[PDB]
Order: structure tokens, then C-alpha cells, then sequence
């Protein structure tokens, strides 16, 4: 599986990097370049691949 | 080796709201025979019941009894525990475990898990099995030379186990420190040193080769083993 | 002497072992060539035996050398055979069992 | 853990995925469901207390497009949209999952069906009720 | 099984296995299975009766051939699965009474125990006096002979 | 392996614990013994969380063990039935070293002495 | 030797077997029966040898 | 718990003193062969309350070829020796102007420790045994052949007699059970004496490396 | 055979002899068991040719030199008289000590 | 004691879990995804069974009695009809040592009685 993903509002190709705090069930992805974050919840099953996926979904839903 | 599962017909985690009243007749008159009097703290004490039956017949082949088992428990767990057990002399052998005060239930759940595995009653680590036999070829007969001097074989015990803690069974009361020996030459190695393994090599060499009834001249043997071990460490052939 | 340090090699009580020179195939051959009766005494004085095993000895070497750790080195690697040799060119075998002139 | 966790390997998924978890993106999301496609009789216990440990695994994903959405996770190439994720998952149960099953939508309970069978033949197997297959048994191949 | 053995709409290269412990009837059209041909037994009887072999003496004439036996129910083709099932005869002596019954619940017999070889084995005489390894080394070197 | 889980099961342990016990013990004074206790070394508190109470409520069940003993096989002497309850109650605390194990190795007493009075 | 190893059969289908030391049941049924055949073999060589 | 370890303390007090005497160490033949019971008289018989303490097993003992060679023989009570108690030993080494010294452990001792016991190797040499070790001694095995350590002197007429360099030598590490047993370091050379069945007698040597 | 069949027949006990002939179940279990033995040809033989070649590999340059010392390429001693005696392989024979027993 | 099965919710149908009453002390089986709540009256939340002694009569089917290839026998007749033929195997079971047991079971239609000896 891949870790390291393409931007969705910088378009750099693995510039993001996911966070998985277990302790708190949270997810935060951060892009180093344009510094953009998002958080969200994270389950034991949970991993970057769905933090990055929650965060495509918020920004297609914020942009309605 | 034997942990508590070689020695346990069941096991069952009840609710016990009260240790005075139980969910079981002879439980319940058995500990109130204990619970004449607060030997204990009451606050300090949970209602999730471990109920644990042991088999008379496997504590009897490895003569054990529940204090020994309990006293384990002590060991391993300590004071933060509470467990009680009945005489030998009642129907069933069985012994309660609580809690001082994760849920109680699931962590009587772990505590039985690693109970019935980790914890060790009897034996050594990494001895499964264990074989008694009276030996009937002279190889592994007690050869003595008498007092009006003759050579001897006395026929006498050997145990044959299936793993190796040449160490710690070398250092067990009434074992022979001197023949107690092992198959496992790296064993040998570590325990008795490199002329020891290459004394071992050499006779485990010869037993793989004249199981056939075949002989090979010594020299031969004694070269690969000397090749094997003259650097001071053992030196695979590969 | 030789008999206790046999014990201590051997602690088996198997006498079966491999050595150089057949002793007993070559008294049984000395016994056809020079055509001994078993049945007579023989000229054969039982000091010979014990003088001629040491001078045997002393003639059959694997380690040479006069200094000690050599002298140690030559009794070791003969040790068996020299004993063997002992036991079995014996004065008193060679006198009552093999009857060699 | 505690318990032992059985756990499917799908076609194009890279990673084990509990069970419960295909029945339910299957379209399975009530335990009871689930429990009826892999045990047929309720009242062997035995059989319940040996599926607990994979239900207890996967009691958060309680839903559908969860489930869904965890397949296509779990996937070798990572969609950026979870739409193309839940439709790949979906695409991956239905056509590469069983085929001998049903290739057709609206096929779902033939497939549930048939896993829970595996799922039972398993659990025959851990608990001693049914003998383990031979490979050289020559009605085993073709 | 009827429907089998009268070709009415299961071909005889089907396979049907009922596993009586478990609770499965498996049915196999597929094709690679391997299958041998055997003798059906009724009660204690094989279904092959005189008026089949005196039908098969003159099959140059009548056209009687190998396909009349099966379409009659006589024989059965079984694969490896569907012989896990069967209870075999090795000869019709072994459907015979005897003092102390061993199966007498036959359902199929061999037609002859010797079928059990392959074309070369089948040149040796008498292989059944031989240790095994000798007729493997025959079964090559008929290959290997001069004709 | 299982040293690794050996650990890791500790470190599970050792926090519920924690969880399940007092941010600090409320250690219960030890009751020192009346001196009308006829318990040898009755001041010793070699095994933990044991009171001189429980051992005295131990001895009077050795007394009425001992009684019934007596009375069985008609013993003729008074004070020994004292001096050996006391004996026996003294012989438990030196060798086991917790509580549990103190209570059901009297009770096991108590039986051998009841079925040694059973049988005359 | 063939109404020796259906004694130990029938022995065996009724619990009157008892498991020598360090072997299970089955373990222990199938040296019976294999003693008995060895000791078979052995005797009709020994007559075919004679 | 208390038997059990009174048995353990007297074996590892006899296999000290047997492994004392091989190294040429002055022993009284009394000591050698103390049984059980003069263990018991002697010390105490109840470890856990504190008789015989670990303290009260200390040896010290004297070259027979000079009384200034002195070891002692030390039991900690903690079961891991941390780099504190080796300080301890060592004081008191350099207090009593004693140079070698033996320590017995429980469970075993920390990386740091076994640092600092390889850093002041030449001023003092103090060793590490764990009375698992202990227990049993190992040159009694049928196994082991009998050791001798060689003098300096003995070495050069060795390689002298076989024109041998060091390095054309076998090998004996310097971790052998063997080894630590006589307590030999790099570059010394030890005379291993076996039977053989073919020769009888048979001497080869082993370089510590 | 029947289900649950232990008796000798069933479990592969041939009862007939090679002049006698053996019962079609009994040729398949015998041409089983010498299956067996086929198989365990063909596959010792790559496996003892492997061990060969790495005994030889590792103790190809070893031999005796003219001071009666067993060493190896690299000059070290491996042994300080062959086999301990010094003696060739070939001229030995077994023979028993008369004053061990 | 025996082996204690599992229950689930009657809103959402869901496996149930035991809890306690913390004011009360009794024990409750409680819903994880809902909130419903039922009162236990076995008051034994798990079983472990080391020695596995477990009844192989009922896992034996009767119509096992159909098999063509099992053995039968005309010496243990049934009690419930009285037939005198029944087939008789083993246990072929594994965590059964001692498993060369044997089962009956009656041939006698309709009447499938297992028994053992
Ligand atoms: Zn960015
Ligand atoms: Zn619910
Ligand atoms: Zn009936």
C-alpha cells in the first residue's frame, strides 16, 4: 500500500503525510507543501489510506 | 514442564454479587465454612466469580495438591488476588479466584489465559515430555567394577525428554551431573565447552554412522570433528 | 599398572580394539616357522622376554626426540599398543601358552 | 488476542480483511444475519463461542459503506475518492469474489451464502467435527 | 441414479455423491474427472445376467454392442469421489453367502481385478509373483524393446 | 515470543491494577494481640494481611477439633487440648507465609483431626 | 495370528485395552498388531527356512 | 523456598571452593567436603529471614605460590548488579589491596556493569558467574577433558619443540565455560589431557583468543 | 473393505507368498510400499551428493606433513600425529586386550 | 454447567454483552450499538471445557444408518423397537484418544436410536 499521497489542493505527488494517533482515535494528514491539515476520526482498523479518503471526501463535500 | 491446564477438567467465570450466597449449593456452604469471619477487606472484593476444577486423576499421577497450585498462584500473582480452595477429601477438587477492588469480567478473562499456559506448576521450560525406561543394552547400563574386580552392568532408570535444558536439569538433586549428557551439541557448546562438543560430535557422528552395524576407522572421525571445532568455536560444513 | 590405566580408557569392559600389528597371528606364525612342540620345555630364558620388550619398546617410535615434552609425546602415541605388547609377550605367557624358543 | 479471528483474503486486496466485515459489505449488517448464513443450528454453542472473537474484531464497522469503504482501503491502488473506493470494493465482491457463484448483480446472498458455507466448513475443521481435506486424494483434482 | 442408468437427462459422465454423515449431495458435470466402468449389484446380484453375454457373443450381427450394457443399467461409470461411496466386489464370489458375512450391502463389482494396470504393465505375466520394483522396471523397458 | 507476551501481559496487568486500586493504601493498623492471647508469637506479622482475630478464631476451631477428638477417643487430659491447639495453631503460622494459604491448611487440620476422631 | 489380531480387535471396540506408558490407545493398538504380525512373519519364515 | 535455597547456597559454596582449589588456591580439605549439615551449623538454615545472609558467604582466599595473590568471592543480594555494588566490591578491593575478586549473581548483571568490569581489567580482574553456572561443575562431566593452564616457560618450550607460531595453534575462547572456569585471559595456553582409542593418551593445546 | 477395517488384510498384511501370488489388494499395497522405497532412492541421492561435496570442500588440503603434524592450507595444526598414533588407516586390525576384562 | 450461548438484541439484533448493576448487582446483558438491556438468569457469562467431555451420541445423524459401506451386526439389538440389525464405527473425531469406541445406531426405519457399549 502506498502512505505518501498526492495533494488534493497543491497537486504535489506524495507531499502528504498521515498521522495515526490511536490513543485519541484521530487522523491528521498534513501536505508539506502547502501546508494544508485535516483531521479526523480513526478506528483500530482504520489507516492512511482512509484518513486520506475522509479528507477527499470533506474537501468534495465542502466544495458543494 | 506442566502448567494449570494439564490439570484443569473446566473452568467458569459466574457473577457472584455476594461471596455469602453463591450460585452453587456446596460452593456456597464450602465458603461460608471459610466466610465465618472478615478475614479480609469486603469493599476490596469483586463479584466476578473464576471458578477453576482440577482432574484427581492427572494432580495424583504428578502428586500434586491445591495447595501447591494455590501457593503458585501466590507466587505469580500475589496479595491483589483471592483464592480459596476446598479439602482433598470433598467430591470434586476446586478452587475460587476474585479480585481486589478494563471490566473485571474480561480481566478474569486474561488472568485465566495466562493462568491455564504461562504460569508453571511442575517441571522445566522447554521440556515437553519425559520418558522412564529400564535399559536393556549395556551401552546405557551403569558399568561398575566390582570389589573382587570385574566389570559390572547394573541395570537401573534413565529419563529420555524431548527438549533440552542441559543446565538446569544437570543442577536437579539426585541427577547425575557427570553422564547426564544431550543430543543437541550446540547445547553441549554452550554448557561444557568446545572439547566437550568436540567429545560429543565425535560420539554422535558414530551413532549416526554405526546404527547400521557399519564401522568407519576412528581417525577419520576424529579429523572432521577436529576440522569442525580446532578454531575454538563450532565451524559448520558449509 | 597398565591394567588400571586400561580401565580408565575403556570404562566399558570391551576389549576389542585396533592396533598396528597382530600379535597372536604373528606367535601362531613364529610357532609354524620354527616348528615348536607345544609339549616340550622350552630354552626360551623368561628374562630375554622382559629385556627384549624393552629394547622392542624403545625401538618403535612416533614422536622422536630426547627432550621431555617429546619423551611424552612418543609415550602417549604408543601407550596402547605398549601395553598390548606387554600383556601379550608376557614371560609367563610366553613360558605356559605360546612355548616360543 | 484473546480469541481466534477468522480473516478472508479476497482477490486484488493485499491485506486480510475479518469476515463479518465481507458479509456486511455484502449487505449483511445485523450479527444475527450473519450468524444464520454461517451457523445453521442455533443451538450448538460450541460453534457460537468459536465465531465471537471475529464478531468482536469488527463491531465498529456496523455498516454497509463502511465495510465498503474499508475493502477498497485495504486495495493495492488507493482511489483518492472514496465513491471510486466503495464502487471498486463493490466491483471487486461482485465480479472477482466467487465468480462460480454469480457474476450478476443482485447475487449477493448466493455469495453470502456460499462464504458462510466456507466459513462452517472451517469451523467443522477447528473443532474436530470434520476431517481435514487429503491434496492427493485424486477425486480432489482434474 | 434411475435417471443415470435409463440416459434419460443425466448423461453417464455425471457424478453424483451423497455424503450421508454430512448433510451435501454433490453433483459433477465438469469435465477432467477420471472414471472407470463397473458392474451395478442389486440385492446381492449383478444386474449382468446370461442374456447379456449371449446378446454380446454375437455382436457382429445384432449390433449389440459395449453402449447396450450401459443403456441398459448394467453398467455405471464411477469417478474417485462417487467409488468414496461405493461398496465393491472384487469378484461375484464375494456376493456368495457365507457362514459369517463380511459386507453383504454390494452395491458394485469389478469386472476384472486386472484392469488395475496400465499398457505396459499389462505384458507381464504373471506380475503378481514378482516384487513390485520389477514391474516398474518392465513397465520401461517394454518401451524401450525392439519390434 | 512468549517472553514478549510474557511482559506485555504484565504491563496490561500491573495498570488495571493500578485502575483497581487506592491512589493511596489505607493501611488498617495492625490490632495488637489482647494479652489474654494464648496465640505464640501472637505479635508477629510475618504473613501480610493476616489479623491476631482470625488467628484466634483458628484456634478456637483446633479447640472444638481437638474436643471432639477427645471426647471420640475419650482423652483424659484437660490441658493438653490448650497446649496442643496452641502448638498446632503456632506450627500453621510459622510455615505458611499467606493468608488463604494459612486458613486452608488449619481447615485441613481440622479435617484430618475430625477424620482421625471418626475413626476412634 | 489373524484370530489373535480380531482378540485384540474386539478388545479393543469394548475399552478393555489400557494404553501402555508414554503411548495413547491407538498407539498401543497398533503395536499389538504389530507384534502379532511380526511374530507371524517370523514363525512362517522360521518354518520355511527349516 | 528455604531448603530449596540452603541446598543451592551450599552447592554454589562448594563448587567455589572446588574451582578455588583448581586455580591454586589454598582450600583445607574440610572445607572441599562440607556436607549439608555443617553447611547448615556453620551458617544459618533460614535465607529468608536472613540466615545465612548472602553477606556472611563471602570467601577470601590465598595463592599457594604467594599469600599477597588474594580472591574474593562475593554474593550480592540484589538479583542484578548494577555498576553501584561494583563500585562497592572495588573499594573495598582497593581498601584490603586485594586485586582479583569473583562475583556470583542472581539473575544476572546490566550491560554497564560488564563494561566497567572490562574497564579496570589490568589494575583489577574481577569476574562474573551466574550460580545457575554454579550449580554443577562442569569439569567433573565425563565430557570435559582435564585442563591444565601452562606457564610462560611451558609455552616457549612448546613452540620452540614444534617450531610453531602462536596463531598455528587451536583455539580456546576466552568465554568457555572451561575457560572462565580457571579464569584464563587472551594469550595464555592451556594442556588438555584425553584418552584416545587409538593411542591411548593423547595432548593437545588451546590458545585463548 | 468396510469402514473402520484394522484387521491385516485390510490394513496391507500379505499373507501370501511370491510362489503363491498375491490377491489384487495385495499387489496394490505391496506396489505401494515399493513405491516407498523408489521415491527414497531418488531423492537421498541429490541429498548425500550435497553433504559430499561440502565434507570435501571443507577438508580438501589437509594432510600430513614431514615433521608427522596433521595441518592445513593455512599451516595451522590441526592435529599433532594423525589419528593421534600416527599411523596409517590401511594396516590396522582389531584385536582384544587380554588384561581389561 | 455446560457451554453459554450467546443472545442478541431484540431492536437491532445485534450479540449482546454481559454487564452488572452497579446500584443493584445484578447481572444485565446490554446492547453495544443500541441501549437495550435484559436481565440474565444464568448468571454464568463463560465456560471452558479443558477435559472435553462431550456427548458424541448427539452428534452422531441417523441416517448414518444408510451407508452401504459401514459394517453391520446382529448382536446388539436396540431397546426403543427391538431391531436386531444396527451398524456399528468409530469416533474418527479429532480431541478423541481413546476413539476406537464404538457407536451403534439402528437400522430400523424411523427409528434412528444411537446408543453405545
Ligand atoms: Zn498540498
Ligand atoms: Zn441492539
Ligand atoms: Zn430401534
Amino acid at each position: 500500500l502506498e502512505t505518501q499521497f498526492t495533494c488534493p489542493f497543491c497537486n504535489h505527488e506524495k507531499s502528504c503525510d498521515v498521522k495515526m494517533d490511536r490513543a485519541r482515535n484521530t487522523g491528521v494528514i498534513s501536505c508539506t507543501v502547502c501546508l494544508e491539515e485535516f483531521q479526523t476520526p480513526i478506528t483500530y482498523l482504520s489507516e492512511p489510506v482512509d484518513v486520506y479518503s475522509d479528507w477527499i471526501d470533506a474537501c468534495e463535500a465542502a466544495n458543494q | 514442564h506442566t502448567t494449570l491446564r494439564k490439570v484443569t477438567a473446566n473452568t467458569a467465570i459466574y457473577y457472584d454479587p455476594n461471596p455469602q450466597s453463591t450460585v452453587v449449593a456446596e460452593d456456597q456452604e464450602w465458603v461460608n465454612v471459610y466466610y465465618e469471619m472478615p478475614d479480609f477487606d469486603v469493599a476490596r472484593i469483586s463479584p466476578w466469580l473464576l471458578r477453576v476444577e482440577l482432574d484427581r486423576k492427572h494432580m495424583t499421577d504428578r502428586k500434586l495438591t491445591m495447595e501447591q497450585i494455590a501457593e503458585k498462584i501466590n507466587a505469580g500473582f500475589g496479595d491483589d488476588l483471592n483464592c480459596i480452595f476446598n479439602d482433598d477429601n470433598a467430591e470434586k477438587l476446586v478452587l475460587r479466584i476474585r479480585i481486589m477492588n478494563m471490566d473485571d469480567d474480561v480481566f478474569l478473562r486474561c488472568i485465566e489465559s495466562n493462568m491455564l499456559t504461562d504460569m508453571t506448576l511442575q517441571g522445566i521450560e522447554q521440556i515437553s515430555k519425559v520418558y522412564m525406561h529400564l535399559p536393556q543394552t549395556d551401552n546405557k547400563k551403569k558399568i561398575i567394577i566390582t570389589e573382587d574386580g570385574e566389570f559390572k552392568a547394573l541395570q537401573e532408570w534413565i529419563l529420555e525428554t524431548d527438549g533440552v535444558s542441559l543446565m538446569r536439569v544437570l543442577s536437579e538433586k539426585d541427577v547425575d551431573p557427570v553422564r547426564t549428557t544431550s543430543n543437541d551439541i550446540v547445547e553441549i557448546f554452550t554448557v561444557l565447552g568446545i572439547e566437550a562438543v568436540r567429545k560429543a560430535l565425535e560420539r554422535e557422528l558414530y551413532h549416526v554412522i554405526s546404527f547400521d552395524g557399519s564401522y568407519v576407522n576412528y581417525r577419520h572421525l576424529a579429523l572432521l570433528c577436529d576440522t569442525m571445532t580446532c578454531r575454538g568455536h563450532l565451524m559448520a560444513i558449509t | 599398572e597398565d591394567r588400571e590405566v586400561l580401565r580408565v580408557i575403556f570404562p566399558t569392559g570391551d576389549s576389542k580394539v585396533v592396533l598396528p600389528c597382530n600379535l597372536l597371528r604373528m606367535i601362531w606364525n613364529a610357532q609354524k616357522i620354527f616348528h615348536i612342540n607345544p609339549r616340550l620345555p622350552s630354552d626360551l630364558h623368561p628374562i630375554k622376554v622382559v629385556e627384549g620388550v624393552k629394547e622392542l619398546s624403545k625401538k618403535l617410535v612416533i614422536v622422536n626426540g630426547d627432550d621431555p615434552l617429546s619423551r611424552q609425546a612418543q609415550e602417549n602415541a604408543t601407550l596402547l599398543f605398549n601395553i598390548h605388547l606387554r600383556s601379550t609377550l608376557c614371560s609367563r605367557r610366553m613360558a605356559e601358552e605360546f612355548r616360543l624358543s | 488476542a484473546i480469541g481466534q479471528r477468522i480473516v478472508a483474503t479476497l482477490p486484488y486486496i493485499k491485506q486480510e480483511v475479518p469476515i463479518i466485515i465481507v458479509f456486511r459489505a455484502l449487505g449483511f449488517v445485523s450479527d444475527r444475519d450473519i450468524l444464520e448464513h454461517i451457523i445453521y443450528d442455533f443451538e450448538d454453542p460450541e460453534m457460537m463461542e468459536m465465531v465471537k472473537p471475529s464478531l468482536d474484531e469488527a463491531f465498529v464497522i456496523q455498516e454497509q459503506n463502511v465495510a465498503l469503504n474499508f475493502i477498497g482501503s485495504r486495495g493495492a491502488k488507493p482511489g483518492v475518492t472514496k465513491e471510486k473506493r466503495i464502487k471498486y470494493a463493490k466491483e471487486v465482491l461482485q465480479k472477482e469474489m466467487l465468480p462460480h457463484v454469480g457474476v450478476s448483480d443482485f447475487c449477493e446472498t448466493k455469495k453470502a451464502y456460499f462464504l458462510g458455507y466456507m466459513v462452517h466448513r472451517l469451523l467443522l475443521a477447528a473443532l474436530g467435527r470434520r476431517e481435514l481435506d487429503d491434496r492427493d486424494h485424486y477425486g480432489n483434482k482434474r | 441414479r434411475k435417471l443415470r442408468r435409463q440416459m434419460d437427462i443425466i448423461v453417464s459422465e455425471v457424478s453424483m455423491i451423497r455424503d450421508i454423515r454430512e448433510r451435501e449431495i454433490r453433483i459433477y458435470t465438469d469435465a477432467g474427472r477420471i472414471c472407470r466402468p463397473l458392474l451395478i449389484v442389486e440385492k446381492q446380484k449383478l444386474l449382468l445376467k446370461k442374456r447379456h453375454i449371449d446378446q454380446l457373443k454375437e455382436r457382429e450381427y445384432n449390433n449389440y454392442s459395449w453402449q447396450d450394457l450401459v443403456a441398459s443399467g448394467v453398467v455405471e461409470y464411477i469417478d474417485t469421489l462417487e467409488e468414496e461411496t461405493v461398496m465393491l466386489a472384487m469378484t461375484p464370489d464375494d456376493l456368495q453367502e457365507k457362514e459369517v458375512a463380511y459386507c453383504s450391502t454390494y452395491t458394485h463389482c469389478e469386472i476384472h481385478p486386472s484392469m488395475i494396470l496400465g499398457v505396459c504393465a499389462s505384458i507381464i505375466p504373471f506380475p503378481d509373483h514378482n516384487q513390485s520394483p520389477r514391474n516398474t522396471y518392465q513397465s520401461a523397458m517394454g518401451k524401450q524393446a525392439m519390434g | 515470543r512468549d517472553e514478549a507476551h510474557k511482559r506485555e501481559w504484565n504491563l496490561f496487568y500491573q495498570k488495571q491494577m493500578q485502575l483497581r486500586k487506592g491512589k493511596d493504601p489505607k493501611i488498617e493498623e495492625f490490632v495488637p494481640p489482647d494479652e489474654n492471647c494464648p496465640l505464640k508469637e501472637a505479635s508477629s506479622r510475618r504473613i501480610p494481611r493476616l489479623t491476631v482475630k482470625a488467628r484466634e478464631h483458628c484456634l478456637r476451631l483446633l479447640e472444638e477439633a481437638l474436643s471432639s477428638n477427645r471426647q471420640s477417643t475419650r482423652t483424659a487430659d484437660e490441658a493438653d487440648l490448650r497446649a496442643k491447639a496452641v502448638e498446632l495453631e503456632h506450627e500453621t503460622f510459622r510455615n505458611a507465609k499467606v493468608a488463604n494459604l494459612y486458613k486452608a491448611s488449619v481447615l485441613k487440620k481440622v479435617a484430618d483431626i475430625h477424620r482421625a476422631s471418626k475413626d476412634g | 495370528a489373524k484370530q489373535d489380531v480380531i482378540e485384540v480387535i474386539e478388545k479393543a471396540h469394548n475399552n478393555e485395552l489400557e494404553p501402555t506408558p508414554g503411548n495413547t490407545l491407538r498407539q498401543t493398538f497398533e503395536n499389538q498388531v504389530n507384534r502379532i504380525l511380526n511374530d507371524a512373519r517370523d514363525k512362517t519364515g522360521s518354518s520355511a527356512q527349516k | 523456598d528455604d531448603e530449596e535455597e540452603t541446598y543451592r547456597l551450599w552447592k554454589i559454596r562448594k563448587t567455589i571452593m572446588q574451582l578455588c582449589h583448581d586455580r591454586g588456591y589454598l582450600v583445607t580439605q574440610d572445607e572441599l567436603d562440607q556436607t549439608l549439615e555443617e553447611f547448615k551449623a556453620q551458617f544459618g538454615d533460614k535465607p529468608s529471614e536472613g540466615r545465612p545472609r548472602r553477606t556472611d558467604l563471602t570467601v577470601l582466599v590465598a595463592h599457594n605460590d604467594d599469600p599477597t595473590d588474594q580472591m574474593f568471592v562475593f554474593f550480592p543480594e540484589e538479583p542484578k548488579v548494577g555498576i553501584k555494588t561494583i563500585k562497592v566490591y572495588c573499594q573495598r578491593m582497593q581498601e584490603e589491596n586485594i586485586t582479583r575478586a569473583l562475583i556470583v549473581v542472581q539473575q544476572g548483571m546490566t550491560p554497564s556493569a560488564k563494561q566497567s568490569l572490562v574497564d579496570m581489567a589490568p589494575k583489577y580482574i574481577l569476574e562474573q558467574f551466574l550460580q545457575q553456572e554454579l550449580l554443577i561443575n562442569i569439569t567433573e562431566h565425563e565430557l570435559v577433558p582435564e585442563h591444565v593452564v601452562m606457564t610462560k616457560e611451558e609455552v616457549t618450550e612448546l613452540l620452540a619443540r614444534y617450531k610453531l607460531r602462536e596463531n598455528q595453534l587451536p583455539r580456546i575462547q576466552a568465554g568457555d565455560p572451561v575457560a572462565r572456569y580457571f579464569g584464563i585471559k587472551r594469550g595464555q595456553v592451556v594442556k588438555i589431557i584425553r584418552p584416545s582409542e587409538t593411542a591411548g593418551r593423547y595432548i593437545t593445546y588451546r590458545l585463548v583468543q | 473393505f468396510i469402514k473402520d477395517d484394522y484387521g491385516p488384510e485390510s490394513r496391507g498384511f500379505v499373507e501370501n507368498s511370491y510362489l503363491a501370488g498375491l490377491t489384487p489388494t495385495e499387489f496394490f499395497f505391496h506396489a505401494m510400499g515399493g513405491r516407498e522405497g523408489l521415491i527414497d532412492t531418488a531423492v537421498k541421492t541429490a541429498e548425500t551428493g550435497y553433504i559430499q561435496r561440502r565434507l570435501i570442500k571443507s577438508m580438501e588440503s589437509v594432510m600430513v606433513k614431514y615433521d608427522a603434524t596433521v595441518r592445513n592450507s593455512i599451516n595451522q595444526v590441526v592435529q599433532l600425529r594423525y589419528g593421534e598414533d600416527g599411523l596409517a588407516g590401511e594396516s590396522v586390525e582389531f584385536q582384544n586386550l587380554a588384561t581389561l576384562k | 454447567p455446560g457451554f453459554v450461548g450467546i443472545r442478541f438484541c431484540q431492536e437491532c439484533n445485534n450479540m449482546l454483552y454481559p454487564k452488572e448493576d452497579k446500584e443493584n448487582r445484578i447481572l444485565l446483558y446490554a446492547c453495544r450499538n443500541c441501549d437495550y438491556q435484559q436481565e440474565a438468569d444464568n448468571s454464568c457469562i463463560y465456560v471452558n471445557k479443558i477435559t472435553h467431555e462431550v456427548d458424541e451420541l448427539t452428534q452422531i445423524i441417523a441416517d448414518v444408518s444408510q451407508d452401504p459401506t459401514l459394517p453391520r451386526t446382529e448382536d446388539h439389538p436396540c431397546q426403543k423397537c427391538g431391531h436386531k440389525e444396527a451398524v456399528f464405527f468409530q469416533s474418527h473425531s479429532a480431541r478423541a484418544e481413546d476413539a476406537m469406541r464404538l457407536y451403534y445406531v439402528c437400522t430400523a426405519p424411523h427409528c434412528g436410536h444411537r446408543w453405545t457399549e
